[PDB]
């Protein structure tokens, strides 16, 4: 409810809105191969 | 290596691609890789 969690530390860290998501990153190469119901934020 | 299509059940197995697979002295001379995920080579992560 609290967003996109982007780690871990059991506790589950959640991005924080003031600057979370950060429109200069992505996934890093080509070969994404992304089909299993996954989770994605902007 | 000989391969064929997605449904090819019993019968209709008919080769499409023939691929000659071989083994090179591959070598890059003037070029580095400035991105590889694994350590590890020869995997699918590794084709980008």
């Amino acid at each position: 409810k609290e967003g996109l969690q982007i780690g871990k530390d059991e506790k589950p860290i959640y991005a924080d809105k003031t600057y979370q998501p950060e429109p200069q990153v992505g996934e890093e190469s080509w070969t994404d191969t992304d089909g299993t119901n996954e989770k994605f934020g902007g | 290596e000989f391969f064929d299509g997605r449904d090819a059940v019993a019968g209709a197995l008919a080769p499409e691609i023939v691929l000659y697979t071989e083994n090179v002295n591959l070598e890059t001379p003037d070029s580095h890789v400035v991105y590889k995920p694994e350590t590890s080579n020869n995997s699918h992560a590794n084709l980008g």
